[PDB]
């Protein structure tokens, strides 16, 4: 996520990992998602879990 | 106090539908522009586009 001047950018992927450990090697360049044009300030950020 | 609006009055006192439209700047990036009409685009030939 990056909080531009008047667009709030958002950036996506999906790999698959078929491993249990930590982040795994190679490159994947996320994709741009939406503008989602807006002016508002952002500082803090929350997680949202079910 | 309520009006009578009947249709026999005159034009001072039919009833009139006013819209206004307000415009508003500097809150947000350009959300809502007007028609930016297009026209056939061509190849094969030196033209602006
Ligand atoms: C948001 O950031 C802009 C740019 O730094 C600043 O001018 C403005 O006062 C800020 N607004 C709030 C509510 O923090």
């Amino acid at each position: 996520f990056k909080n531009i001047d008047g667009y709030f950018k958002i950036y996506s992927k999906h790999t698959p990992i078929n491993l249990e450990r930590d982040l795994p090697q190679g490159f994947s360049a996320l994709e741009p998602l939406v503008d989602l044009p807006i002016g508002i300030n952002i500082t803090r950020f929350q997680t949202l879990l079910a | 106090q309520s009006y009578g609006f009947r249709p026999t009055y005159g034009v001072g006192h039919q009833p009139y539908r006013v819209v206004v439209l307000s415009f508003e700047l500097l809150h947000a990036p350009a959300t809502v522009c007007g028609p930016k009409k297009s026209t056939n685009l061509v190849k094969n030939k030196c033209v602006n586009f």
